[PDB]
């Protein structure tokens, strides 16, 4: 959860 | 010649760059701008002043009609005014960081890494890749980063060029530009920076170290094949020395950014994640 | 070395100038901006400067002129001799002198070494208009002389539509006599020789520059709309 | 006459 934005940006296509 | 494993490596990096680097900044559309007609705490305010005085840039906005709006920052008086450019630069940096994340995402060697190492590699290399991309738009004759309609102009003082070389980030940009690198050398530099095994938080140290070396070997081969002139005997080692200097500038900028953030919050949510700000 | 009537005349005029001339443009707000040959500098309190270099400025200048015009209407309203006139003559006098008094006020902030009108938070950097400004500035006038020039222009009996010609004429003469006396008793340096008659001639030149600008704008407004509602009233558009 | 054609000017003089 410390990297919510990074996780989302890495998941998107 | 280059091996086809190597020619394909470069092709994938170059396609990543073409797809994720908005060289004209034509899609950087929404950003803040400085307004129009606008004990330990005090020691911290003092150091931040010395941090912010290190890089004096004016902002130029060119209209589609050829007109230019130029913003000249204030001189250091007693506070607040020294932060007038920070919102804009936060938006500019965040825009660039999104581009770097997108670059890394489309690289096969990066996608296959565990996600927490992906995050660790990006947190450690974000500033470095942005600066490398910024070097490609740096006009060393005018001391200006040309970002489409936006331009960032180094404010010239009494010492001239030699004064600018006192700042390690400025000396970096002049020295790298002088190497006159090709697009392919730039993108390989970005790959070597991204795949640094020694960033904090990287668990798969050996895998990243081996990938970093394959990019370095590909860079060495490219230079040998496309720049055979004996004038480029040490070009590869000169690039690597620039990357070593970029790591030192990265450490100093991180420390500077953190201090400024402590006394005046400016970091966007994405910046906070990249730099560890709560 | 003035009569009290004359010394009082200057006090009312100077107090009016102080109260109605926003020299720093500190209250000029909600104005249109170019891109959002004149160069515009917008200076914030911090010392930061936004500079506009031209390739669009006409909207901005209309807003700035209208702001200046509002200050000039306020100047006239706070002078006893003007307030006592029939409202129709007040209107006629302000229609005929508005451009002139703005140019006189702009001359007081004109820097002839840089060709820049330095209006505090705003600066305008660069025609018979330019010539007027360089020639008037060379005279090195005091505030008292500028404000009397404004009065002589304001109280012009020959303005279109003026009905009380004689009242306005007698008021103008008293301002002109006061100006003449001010210079004799307060300015002996030989650089200011024939200063009274030179000022009176500059006012005649300003009258011609005003005529030429009105005719120009009455034609341009047909093609490009820019005039604010007040400008349309003042210039008969 | 002049008062109706100069409503804004009349307003500014009165205020
Ligand atoms: C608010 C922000 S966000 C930021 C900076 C500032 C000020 C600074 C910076 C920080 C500290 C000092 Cl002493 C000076 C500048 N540099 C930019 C680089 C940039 O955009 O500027 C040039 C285009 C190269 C001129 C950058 N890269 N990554 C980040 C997070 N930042
Ligand atoms: C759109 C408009 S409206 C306007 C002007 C413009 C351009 C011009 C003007 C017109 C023509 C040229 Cl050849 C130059 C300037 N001048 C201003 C006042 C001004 O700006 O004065 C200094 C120059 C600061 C002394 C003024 N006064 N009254 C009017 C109606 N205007």
């Amino acid at each position: 959860e410390r990297h919510k934005i990074l996780h989302r940006l890495l998941q998107e296509g | 010649g280059l091996t086809e494993e190597q020619r394909m490596m470069i092709r994938e990096l170059m396609d990543a760059q073409m797809k994720t680097f908005d060289t004209t900044f034509s899609h950087f559309k929404n950003f803040r701008l400085p307004g129009v007609l606008s004990r330990e705490e005090a020691a911290k305010w003092s150091q931040v002043r010395k941090d912010l005085c290190s890089l004096k840039v004016s902002l130029q906005l060119r209209g589609e009609d050829g007109s230019v709006w130029n913003y000249k920052p204030p001189a250091d008086s007693g506070g607040k005014e020294i932060f007038s450019l920070l919102p804009h630069m936060a938006d500019m940096s965040t825009y660039m960081f999104k581009g770097i994340i997108s670059f890394a995402k489309v690289i096969s060697y990066f996608r296959d890494l565990p996600i927490e190492d992906q995050i660790s590699l990006l947190k450690g290399a974000a500033f470095e890749l942005c600066q490398l991309r910024f070097n490609t738009v740096f006009n060393a004759e005018t001391g200006t980063w040309e970002c489409g309609r936006l331009s960032y102009c180094l404010e010239d003082t009494a010492g001239g060029f030699q004064q600018l070389l006192l700042e390690p980030m400025l000396k970096f940009h002049y020295m790298l530009k002088k190497l006159q690198l090709h697009e392919e050398e730039y993108v390989l530099m970005q790959a070597i920076s991204l795949f640094s095994p020694d960033r904090p938080g990287v668990l798969q140290h050996r895998v990243v170290d081996q990938l970093q070396e394959q990019f370095a070997i590909t860079l060495k081969s490219y230079i040998e094949c496309n720049r055979p002139q004996p004038a480029h005997r040490f070009l590869f080692l000169k690039i690597m020395a620039m990357l070593t200097e970029l790591r030192s500038i990265n450490a100093q900028h991180t420390q500077r950014l953190l201090r400024i953030q402590d006394i005046h919050p400016f970091a966007t949510p994405l910046m906070q994640e990249l730099f560890g700000i709560t």
